[PDB]
RNA sequence: GGUUGCGGCCAUAUCUACCAGAAAGCACCGUUUCCCGUCCGAUCAACUGUAGUUAAGCUGGUAAGAGCCUGACCGAGUAGUGUAGUGGGUGACCAUACGCGAAACUCAGGUGCUGCAAUCU
RNA sequence: GAGAACAGAAAUCUCCAGUAGAACAAAAGGGUAAAAGCCCCCUUGAUUUUGAUUUUCAGUGUGAAUACAAACCAUGAAAGU
């Protein structure tokens, strides 16, 4: 193997002297600092010195009147959180932490056997990390008890591949969009065919999406939304199993379907155009956005993390009634979204022209910024759970991290040697896992823009990656027909 | 009889070699393991099987001779709801899970700190004198301790279901040993062709009417109760130690004095 | 409470052994075998030294990695290690240094002229009828073939061949012993 | 007293000696095969003589060990040939006892001309329950003295079942 | 290319560096993105040349896997 | 075939050496107090130690041939011999050999106030960790016998050598102090011996980096007086400090890159 | 104070012969459908803790039973081995010195202590 | 020692007694007994890539030998060897 050059002779003779122990001398020649938030707050003239960076936190708690945690930074010059004077009046910027720590995911649990073909899609339950669903290259899906690393409840009932699986945002049903243009629903605890296979599309199903819980009528259940290679976007209500009303705007294949916080479906297609449907208007497109030069893959919203769980927070509890459920869901959405008091959900687009666009489709029909710098197609893009970081993966082995509010450039994550197929965030928005065309998975620490761990163990490509909601497990799988769970 | 010079010559083994409990060849390889790269402590999970008991202990050696961090005994499984079969595969699994969850709690992980990182807890399997067979219930404790969230290097060649000529595991046969599935197949298979040896074996089952389903249903709830409460509440321990001391100083035998042996010699010489 | 402490003459360090060397002034009438306050002085005059030593050790360069468990070498991503410098005190060895330079008369003959060593590539040769690769020595070596030939075409000649091989083997061993005696 | 320290049997051992490796050895193995239901093994020599017409490592003897019911089954079935006649010797200082007979066909077995006429051996070793104290792997021990088996215990155990004779002291 | 590991029909030609047919050469394979067990990155492997590159210019080789 | 060539080639002279093995030898005049300290000194040397059982009548300062024989046999570079008498009670002999031949020898003598882990308040320490070191007093830098005692205890109680070191292993410190200063001419003052075990608390005067540490006494606790010595000859000293031997204007850069200056 | 798991020293802890053992545990002990191994479910593996058993296993006591060890001014600071002044030598080299510096018989004593964890009429 | 049909002095079978009086790449004052002894299972090895010693006439980036180090490789449940 290739070796780091060995240290010289004078360097060895240097490394033996006494060396540089800091002392924290006195040290309170007091500097007047300016406590100012990120959004709008500048709250007010205090002059401390070299004090505890955990006492600055308590200062802010007692000042803003809550005693919560706060992260800090200064002089957005190298924008780094006595440590402000060891290297070199001075301001101070802060963000809320919402402390819920997620240890990294280092080891590797057992490589679970399973299907007889490759593994195409995988998803984690929103209520517990104990169950998890995978659709694979056979005509079936499977459920895995991650608690004991064992299989359960294989769901036969298709006759072609299963291309997307989704677990409803209430933890009640699972949906499997397949190759034969059927769509089937299944009960977790039983494994029985919940009715017959919904249908109505002429070519395969590309993506699925659910109705966010904070808008569903209490006493009822959420609805579906299905994309298909034919171009239709169909709605479905999961009690009557009837096609409510379709949408047929695009012309080429449609890649992905979303569902916003105000009831606005977004859809990007292979026709290089992003459409903004509507549900209060019976499904007539109200906005068309044409900015890309090639076709579009994997649009993504600003709140698509909060909209995915629906009142099942990181503490694994449950609701007993839709009354408490709807309040919990509204609280979640407001905690994630309300950073100015309005419905400022943004959208990010990823297309085959190496460039992404930063839309706010509500306020206007123009992009706020054009994020550029890749050198091959962008296969996947994602927003942070708190919404202030965009991560993008691409077929040129790189990953890029952008400031998710206006669209600047922050950093690049090198380290893969083949294409990056997709990425995923953790709960506390501090780590990020990614899978690639070569074997290895990689975990990156966003707080410092470095590589934390690099975990091999697969044998062929890897197609899916899913971190849990409470950060306890990470699931992966691909061309070698094995499921793999990684833990701390 | 025996030659007096031979008895003056021959040398004795170690005490625990005499009482054939310890393996002093394995112990060197397992304690003075590496040991030339760094100086890192080295804990070791031990598991032991008596009749009607499963014992697990996280042992750390030392100069004075040993220390114990966390222990677990199968005879606590009723506290979480398992009364029958306190020595089987499912009991081994539950004990492993319990010891792992207990030590994980006590170390302070969920609900010299420079260069901060949790640094998961690494331990090794002290098999003792147990023979290694594919299916033995000393690897079930291993599986349980691992699934509890402890880190113990291992492999799969000794789990039930490993096929030989085709080197790969089978998942379902393994899952049907975590929930007593073998014992339940035995129950449902023997409940028909015999009732003498269904009232002789599983005699304790009938006094509560536990059937061929609720085994799998109670093992899961046992796991849930374990993950909810590993805190190891002790026994109330009635009859404070002084009572036992005064009680068992009665049946305790006793030596004699020297002036006792001094008179018996004259009594003999007189007799 | 203070993590620091001052001493007049600076302690010398050997971080390659985790060793300190203090040379300040003692007091002859403090550590005597009968002074009551003896331990409360020893344990503190050594505790300040240990404080200086931990101060010095907790400021060395650290070496992180990105590997994970199973890594055949050692540490994983969740272990920081201190890069210790080399020791300085000349501590003596236990055996002399190894040197044994005999030329055995082959390294003299081969070096007077230009016989270079051989490349040491492989151990197999190619047999022609049969069609295998037949180790030259290492399994049924091409030597031990006139032994089981089914006819030799001229006392048994195969046994004479064995004897002639053994003679050269024993001569080689004798030559080696002679060289080693020189 | 005898709470549970009875004198139950342990196991029967058979044996056939043939100082050759031939059809004699093959059929000597065959009769054990068909009789004991299990398979018999071969045993080699240990050093040569050259006077008895043999070599070393010639797979001399064949034998089988039988425990449980099929031990006492043959123990009884092979008694009518000796006609209950067992001397004082053929016992041992440890009570292990056995004999050896000829003319196999006197119990069940037919002729099958291509086997011959094969004589056999016997043996029986006895123990009170608790034979694990020596054969186990952990805390391996040695039985006490009150529990040992001498000639008297075993000879009365014999003058319990089938009530054979003493046969010359 | 990175080396001429072995040329048939002589070792002297292996030394001189000749690229006839059947030669075994060592190529830099960082463009293929191969990762080994344990998570290292291969960047050099063996190939065999499969033509007479004196009757054309190209050297054509097949990787040895 | 090779299972003996292995044990033979383990005892060859190597460019980089391995740990020095210690041999514990009770002479003819051994007592129980003197023999309950050998175990506590071999504890802090585990596992690289070997002890002989019965008594061996060797008087080291007359005929050292049995010592050199034991070296060549047991393949141990260190030697601790236990003797007692009226002229020298609780006498211990520390020898280190060079090339299966004697290098230097030194007698030490114990007082009556020794202590044991059967006396102290017991604490914990893992079997095999490398200890720290502290040598207080200035005589270890200048005076001959006081140089020898330091160069002996380092060679004896340091174990492996390593470049990277984990911090969960720093768990006990050995310390040696001269009992008070002295002017030239006076008898050679006593040298003490102490073994401790660290404990560290949050500081708040140095952040999370530097803590405030505390010591606890575990055992043993010994005193030492100087006996007879045997010093190394100049030739052997110059032959025992040898570096194994494994460029102007030429430098190796980072990235590799052999470079040269032209001036 | 007993019992069990893991240990330090490794016969003050062993070889031999009898006696006692309540409760808890350890064991013998009950069975072969499943994973697993043998000539043989004997040892190894699996199950219930179920029908019994305290007889051996286990611990303890006893014995002018064999072995073992401790200490003392037991020898003694002597025999043994080394220098020295002039302490002497036709030749033979020989006595009491300061510093090194022993054992057997003698005497007296003993025949398991100790670390961590859980628990027990 | 004591015993089992042919069976003896030396043939096989079974129980209580080598602290080693056998066999050990091998010679020891001292070692090897849940082995370093005797069986059974799985397996390459003259592997590949640059610093110290020397020598190449295609003075020749490793070109080869050579010493050491690391990645591998075998085995094991593992500790590790």
């Amino acid at each position: 193997s290739t070796l780091i050059p060995p240290p010289s002779k004078k360097q060895k003779k240097e490394a033996q002297l006494p060396r540089e122990v800091a002392i924290i001398p006195k040290d309170l020649p007091n500097v007047s600092i300016k406590f100012q938030a990120l959004d709008t707050g500048d709250n007010a003239l205090r002059v401390p010195g070299a004090i505890s960076e955990k006492q600055l936190e308590e200062l802010l708690n007692q000042l803003n009147g809550t005693s919560v945690p706060y992260t800090f930074s200064c002089t957005i010059k190298a924008s780094d959180p006595y440590s402000s004077l060891i290297k070199p009046q001075i301001t101070l910027l802060y963000t809320p932490r919402a402390v819920f720590k997620v240890k990294p995911v280092t080891r590797s649990s057992s490589a679970i056997a399973g299907h007889g073909s490759t593994i195409l899609c995988s998803a984690f339950a929103p209520h517990t990390s104990s169950r998890m669903v995978t659709g694979a290259g056979d005509n079936t899906a499977r459920i895995w008890d991650c608690d004991t690393q064992t299989p359960m409840h294989t769901l036969k009932g298709h006759y072609n591949w299963v291309l997307c699986v989704s677990w409803s945002p209430d933890g009640e049903v699972i949906a499997t969009g397949s190759m034969d243009n059927t769509i089937r629903l299944w009960d977790p605890k039983s494994g029985q065919c919940l009715g017959d296979a919904l249908r109505g599309h002429s070519k395969w199903i590309t993506s699925l999406s659910w109705e966010p819980i904070h808008l569903v009528k209490p006493g009822s259940k959420p609805r579906l939304a299905s994309s298909s290679k034919d171009g239709t976007i169909k709605i479905w209500d999961t009690v009557s199993r009837v096609c409510q009303y379709t949408m047929s705007g695009h012309t080429n294949s449609v890649s992905c379907v979303k569902w916003g916080g105000q009831g606005l479906l977004y859809s990007g297609s292979h026709d290089r155009t992003v459409r903004v449907w509507d549900i209060n208007s019976q499904g007539r497109c109200i906005n068309i956005l044409k900015s890309h030069a090639h076709w579009v893959n994997h649009l993504s919203l600003s709140t698509d993390y909060a909209l995915r769980i629906g009142a099942f927070d990181h503490t694994g509890k449950k609701p007993s009634t839709p009354e408490e459920a709807q309040k919990k869901a509204l609280e979640n959405y407001e905690k994630i979204c309300k950073k100015n008091g309005n419905s400022e959900e943004m959208m990010v687009t990823a297309s085959d022209d190496y460039t992404m666009f930063l839309w706010n489709p509500l306020k206007s029909t123009k992009p706020i910024a054009r994020m550029t710098g890749h050198q091959k197609l962008v296969n996947h893009v994602a927003f942070s759970p708190d919404g202030r970081y965009i991560v993008s993966a691409s077929f040129d082995n790189s990953i890029k991290l952008w400031d998710g509010r206006d669209g600047k450039f922050i950093s690049t994550f090198r380290g893969h040697v083949a294409s990056v197929y997709q990425v995923a965030w953790s709960s506390d928005c501090r780590l990020l896992v990614s899978c690639s065309k070569d074997t290895t998975l990689k975990v990156w620490d966003v707080r410092t823009r470095k590589l934390s761990v690099d975990l091999p163990g697969h044998k062929d490509e890897v197609y899916t990656v899913d971190w849990s909601v409470d950060g306890k497990r990470v699931c992966s799988g691909g061309k070698d027909k094995m499921v793999r769970l990684w833990t701390h | 009889a025996k030659s007096s010079a031979y008895s003056s010559r021959f040398q004795t083994p170690f005490r625990r070699r005499r009482e054939g409990k310890t393996d002093y060849y394995q112990r060197k390889r397992l304690v003075t393991q590496h040991k030339a790269k760094y100086n890192t402590p080295k804990y070791r999970l031990v598991v032991r099987f008596t009749n009607k008991d499963i014992i697990c202990q996280i042992i750390s050696s030392t100069i004075t001779g040993d220390v114990v961090l966390a222990a677990a005994y199968s005879h606590e499984l009723p506290r979480y709801g398992i009364t029958h079969g306190l020595t089987n595969w499912a009991a081994a699994y539950a004990t492993g899970l319990l010891i792992a969850r207990r030590t994980l709690q006590k170390l302070g992980l969920d609900e010299e700190a420079v260069e901060d990182g949790p640094r998961p807890f690494k331990v090794f399997l002290d098999i003792g004198l147990q023979r290694t067979t594919t299916g033995a219930r000393v690897f079930g404790a291993l599986k349980g301790a691992s699934d509890g969230g402890l880190y113990v290097p291992h492999s799969e060649n000794r789990f039930p279901g490993w096929d030989f000529e085709t080197e790969e595991i089978d998942p379902e046969l393994l899952r049907s040993y975590i929930f007593g599935g073998h014992v339940s197949q035995y129950m449902e298979e023997l409940a028909d062709d015999d009732e003498e040896r269904f009232s002789e074996l599983f005699k304790g089952y009938l006094a509560d009417d536990i059937d061929a389903d609720s085994l799998e249903d109670i093992y899961t709830s046992a796991h849930e109760a374990i993950r909810a409460d590993p805190a190891f509440k002790p026994t109330e321990k009635k009859f404070t130690k002084e009572q036992y001391a005064a009680e068992s100083k009665k049946y305790r035998q006793t030596k004699l004095s020297k002036e006792e042996r001094a008179a018996r010699v004259a009594a003999k010489i007189a007799a | 409470l203070p993590v620091t402490v001052e001493k007049p003459i600076p302690v010398v360090y050997d971080l390659g052994n985790l060793a300190a060397f203090d040379s300040n002034v003692l007091d002859k009438n403090d550590l005597d075998s009968s002074n009551a306050r003896r331990e409360e002085k020893i344990k503190s005059l050594t505790r300040d030294n240990v404080q200086l030593l931990i101060n010095q050790l907790l400021s060395l360069p650290m070496k992180t990695t990105t590997e994970s468990v199973g890594g055949t070498g050692g540490q994983s991503s969740v272990m920081t290690l201190l890069q210790l410098p080399d020791p300085t005190t000349d501590l003596p060895r236990e055996k002399p240094l190894p040197k044994a330079k005999a030329m055995t008369k082959w390294e003299k003959f081969a070096a007077k002229k230009g016989i270079k060593p051989k490349e040491r590539a492989g151990k197999m040769i190619y047999d022609e009828a049969s069609g295998e690769w037949v180790p030259k020595w290492g399994y049924k070596g091409a030597n031990k073939k006139l032994d089981d030939q089914w006819l030799v075409e001229v006392i048994d000649p195969r046994t004479l061949n064995r004897a002639e091989r053994k003679r050269l083997v024993k001569k080689n061993e004798k030559q080696q012993r002679r060289n080693m005696k020189n | 007293q005898n709470p549970m320290r009875d004198l139950k049997i342990e196991k029967l051992v058979l044996n056939i000696s043939v100082g050759e490796s031939g059809d004699r050895l093959t059929r000597a193995s065959k009769v054990l095969e068909q009789l004991s239901g299990q398979t018999p093994v071969q045993s080699k020599a240990r050093y040569t003589v050259r006077t008895f017409g043999i070599r070393r490592n010639e797979k001399i003897a064949v034998h089988v060990t039988v425990r449980g019911p099929k031990a006492e089954e043959i123990l009884e079935r092979g008694l009518k040939v000796k006609e209950y006649q067992l001397r004082d010797r053929n016992f041992s200082a440890t009570g292990n006892f056995g004999f050896g007979i000829d003319e196999h066909i006197d119990l069940g077995i037919k002729y099958d001309p291509s086997i011959g006429i094969f004589g056999m051996d016997f043996y029986v070793v006895m123990n009170r329950p608790g034979a694990r104290v020596t054969r186990r792997k952990r805390c391996k021990g040695t039985v006490g003295n009150s529990h040992k088996t001498t000639k008297e215990d075993t000879v009365s155990w014999f003058k319990q079942k089938y009530d054979a004779d003493v046969l010359d002291k | 290319i990175l080396a001429v590991k072995k040329n048939p029909q002589s070792p002297m030609y292996t030394q001189l560096g000749v690229l006839t047919k059947g030669t075994i050469i060592e190529v830099n394979v960082s463009e293929l993105g191969m990762v080994t067990a344990g998570g290292k990155v291969v960047w050099g492997k063996y190939a065999q040349v499969t033509n007479e590159p004196d009757r054309d210019g190209c050297v054509n080789a097949v990787l040895l896997v | 075939n090779a299972r003996a060539k292995r044990a033979l080639v383990k005892r060859e002279a190597k460019l980089v050496e391995n740990v020095k093995q210690a041999l514990f030898i009770p002479g003819q005049s051994c007592n129980k107090n003197l023999h309950d300290i050998m175990v506590d000194l071999s504890a802090l040397k585990k596992p690289d130690m070997k002890r002989f059982n019965r008594k061996n009548d060797i008087h080291p300062f007359e005929d050292m041939s049995p010592l050199e024989f034991f070296s060549e046999k047991n393949d141990c570079s260190l030697m601790v011999l236990m003797t007692s008498s009226k002229k020298r009670k609780n006498n211990m002999t520390f020898i280190r050999t060079f090339g299966y031949k004697i290098y230097d020898m030194i007698e030490l003598m114990v007082a009556d106030n020794f202590k044991l882990l059967s006396d102290f308040k017991k604490l914990t320490f893992t079997v095999g960790l490398k200890p720290m070191f502290t040598f207080q007093g200035a005589a270890f830098d200048t005076h001959p016998v006081y140089k020898q005692i330091k160069s002996l205890f380092l060679d004896f109680f340091r174990g492996e050598s390593t470049d990277l070191q984990d911090v969960a292993g720093l768990q006990h410190v050995i310390s040696m102090t001269i009992q008070g200063d002295f002017q030239d001419g006076e008898p050679l003052p006593n040298v003490l011996f102490r073994v401790y075990k660290l404990k560290s608390y949050k500081s708040d005067q140095g952040g999370k980096r530097l803590p405030r540490i505390e010591l606890v006494e575990i055992g043993p606790r010994l005193d030492f007086k100087i006996g007879r010595i045997h010093t190394p000859s100049p030739d052997m000293v110059t032959e025992a400090h040898k570096k194994p031997k494994q460029k102007k204007n030429v430098e190796l850069d980072i990235m590799g890159d052999k470079l040269g200056r032209i001036h």
